[PDB]
């Protein structure tokens, strides 16, 4: 999906 | 006219987030210390660019109200940030006092980087913009959150929020302007001009770093996300 590593930085913790 | 308790509070609570960030004294150490090819410099600056967004995601995640924005608005916000921070983060490295003839060394070694004659032009003519205006520390940690709370942003759908989040941000960093320099009243109104010639920077990042002087143009997964590469 587009952008899926800064959604998964925003997402985690 | 001085900042309130809550604002000190914000203020302090920012600079911890900021500070955070590989330090300044880091990088110039290594550009100075010795000449590297333009293959070199190329893969510094990604490995450098990468590290950027990782520390810029948790410094943005930590901007009061932030996580309570839509989260297609957050991305937006992020992806929309990214080049202009980095840029940002660059020009005050940049105009970090150095001992005598080290800045000169620090612009030639970058201006031989690799990176076109016609993007370095503009680039330096940005940091030497942003050295005169004399920034503290708290103004550039400042000017930082208020580039990544820009409610203007391409695919924002709820400016409104994005704005509320800005305000006090801008409010806090007026009133420094006023402290930190009581003689230049114009002062805060140039910190705010200078974000307009730091949007430049976006419609041509893809093109600075295509016509870099190496045969291969290699990004790293995350780079390729936040950067129109690849
Ligand atoms: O690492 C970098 N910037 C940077 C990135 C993320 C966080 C902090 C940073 F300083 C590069 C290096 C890379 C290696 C070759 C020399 C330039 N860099 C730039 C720069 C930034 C973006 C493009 Cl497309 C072209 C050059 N402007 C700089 C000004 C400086 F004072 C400085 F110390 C390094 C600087």
């Amino acid at each position: 999906k587009d952008h899926q590593l800064l959604r998964y930085l925003l997402d985690k913790d | 006219m001085e900042l309130t308790p809550d604002q000190q509070t914000l203020l302090h609570f920012i600079m911890d987030s900021y500070n955070k960030q590989r330090m300044p004294q880091e990088i110039t150490n290594k550009i100075l210390k010795e000449a590297f090819s333009a293959e070199e410099n190329f893969l510094i600056l990604t490995e450098m660019a990468t590290n950027h967004v990782q520390v810029l995601v948790e410094f943005t995640k930590k901007l009061p109200g932030f996580q309570t924005l839509d989260h297609e608005d957050q991305i937006a916000l992020l992806k929309g940030s990214a080049v202009e921070a980095m840029f940002l983060r660059s020009a005050e490295i940049f105009n970090k006092k150095l001992p005598s003839g080290h800045s000169d060394l620090l612009e030639a070694r970058i201006r031989n980087s690799g990176i076109s004659d016609e993007y370095i032009t503009p680039m330096f003519s940005f940091y030497k913009s942003i050295g005169e205006l004399k920034m503290t520390q708290e103004e550039y940690a400042l000017l930082t959150a208020i580039v990544i709370l820009s409610p203007d942003r391409q695919y924002i759908k709820d400016r409104e929020a994005v704005e509320k989040l800005q305000e006090p941000l801008l409010d806090v960093l007026q009133k420094l302007c006023k402290i930190h320099q009581p003689e230049n009243p114009q002062h805060f109104a140039c910190l705010l001009g200078r974000l307009t010639e730091l949007r430049t920077f976006n419609h041509h990042h893809a093109e600075m770093l295509m016509s870099w002087r190496v045969n291969d143009h290699k990004f790293t997964p995350l780079l390729c996300e936040i950067w129109d590469v690849q």
